[PDB]
């Protein structure tokens, strides 16, 4: 059966600007089937108030999702994306990097 | 707006 | 310029758990405006676009009861289909369906679609000339017989060309401000040094409205696809998009890069150069 990778976009809504209110996003995209985990690290640490889109897919059948929560960037704090599927054989975790 | 038709595969 | 509405259903079987799993969206080009999900508490269409949001009792009713009988079918559906291919009951499987209709700038009917995929695979799916099916495996030529013969194709044409573009226009109208807008990309550069000798030359396009966008880079005016690297167009989460495009550039060659952005919001596309 099919089975394809979720591309995994980590950015925030605006440009970053320290202690000026934003959003952190997770953009999922290109996998099957359509059962994802994906979770918003704060310093390793999952974040408990995130929302995300109502599931949809591409022309070419394959699922995306947007995962998004309320963050003030600061210069210290880290943030990544955690996501896991069938596809990945261990959870993949990519860092957010304002530039990306 | 939705369809009414309603056809099984 | 042209406009679409496209209908997306996703149904999943999940065995020893249950009834399948039945999501409804509805978007109107690239603005999502309607939602219909089994597991939530409601069990209703829901509106998810603001301009839609007063459109009465009369609509949300009907919306509801259509999507209701969408979600009893691909529930049918998904027995069908195992049965099909020789499947075990123990197995989760997702058949999904599309549909809508394109409209040209003059806002008439252009394009009609209703397709169907199973384990993400093509399974049937309704021709340009709206009236024969493209069965893409064997399994499939049972339901390419059944509609053939009970003529499903000639109503499918029916909704395509009437009620999909005659609401997609009545959407187009009322969410005008929305809609019918163009937000041109707000463009920026940026420059980190990769060794000693080398460097990044990032191009940003942001907030822009609607997604298709063209980004590519430049030396001397030649061609450099194979060198850019390029992500895939991201929702802002603000109904706009993002993109960008991305050069390894040698130190000291920065003039010789341009940027150049293709969008609908801009009259003359941008030439952009790190300086």
């Amino acid at each position: 059966m099919i089975q394809r990778t979720p591309k995994i976009q980590v950015y925030s809504r605006h440009p970053a600007e320290n202690g000026k209110s934003n959003f952190l996003n997770c953009y999922v995209s290109g996998f099957h089937p359509s059962d994802i985990e994906v979770d918003l690290l704060k310093n390793g640490e999952r974040i408990e108030k995130v929302e995300h889109s109502d599931l949809s897919f591409s022309k070419d059948w394959s699922f995306y999702l947007l995962y998004y929560t309320e963050f003030t960037p600061t210069e210290k704090d880290e943030y990544a994306c955690r996501v896991n599927h069938v596809t990945l054989s261990q959870p993949k975790i990519v860092k957010w990097d304002r530039d990306m | 707006k939705v369809a009414e038709l309603v056809h099984f595969l | 310029g042209s406009h679409s509405m496209r209908y997306f259903f996703t149904s999943v079987s999940r065995p020893g758990r249950g009834e399948p799993r039945f999501i409804a969206v509805g978007y109107v080009d690239d603005t999502q405006f309607v939602r219909f999900d089994s597991d939530a508490a409601s069990q209703r269409m829901e509106p998810r676009a603001p301009w839609i949001e007063q459109e009465g009792p009369e609509y949300w009713d009907g919306e509801t009861r259509k999507v209701k009988a969408h979600s009893q079918t691909h529930r049918v559906d998904l027995g069908t289909l195992r049965g099909y291919y020789n499947q075990s009951e123990a197995g989760s499987h997702t058949v999904q369906r599309m549909y809508g209709c394109d409209v040209g700038s003059d806002w008439r009917f252009l394009r009609g679609y209703h397709q169907y995929a199973y384990d993400g695979k093509d399974y049937i799916a309704l021709k340009e000339d709206l009236r024969s099916w493209t069965a893409a495996d064997m399994a499939a030529q049972t339901t390419k017989h059944k509609w053939e013969a009970a003529h499903v194709a000639e109503q499918l044409r029916a909704y395509l060309e009437g009620t999909c573009v005659e609401w997609l226009r009545r959407y187009l109208e009322n969410g005008k401000e929305t809609l019918q807008r163009t937000d041109a990309p707000k463009t920026h550069m940026t420059h980190h040094a990769v060794s000693d000798h080398e460097a990044t030359l990032r191009c940003w396009a942001l907030s822009f409205y609607p997604a298709e966008i063209t980004l590519t880079w430049q030396r001397d005016g030649e061609d450099q696809t194979q060198d850019t690297e390029l992500v895939e167009t991201r929702p802002a989460g603000d109904g706009t998009f993002q993109k960008w495009a991305a050069v390894v550039v040698p130190s000291g060659q920065e003039q010789r890069y341009t940027c150049h952005v293709q969008h609908e919001g801009l009259p003359k596309p941008l030439t952009l150069r790190w300086e």
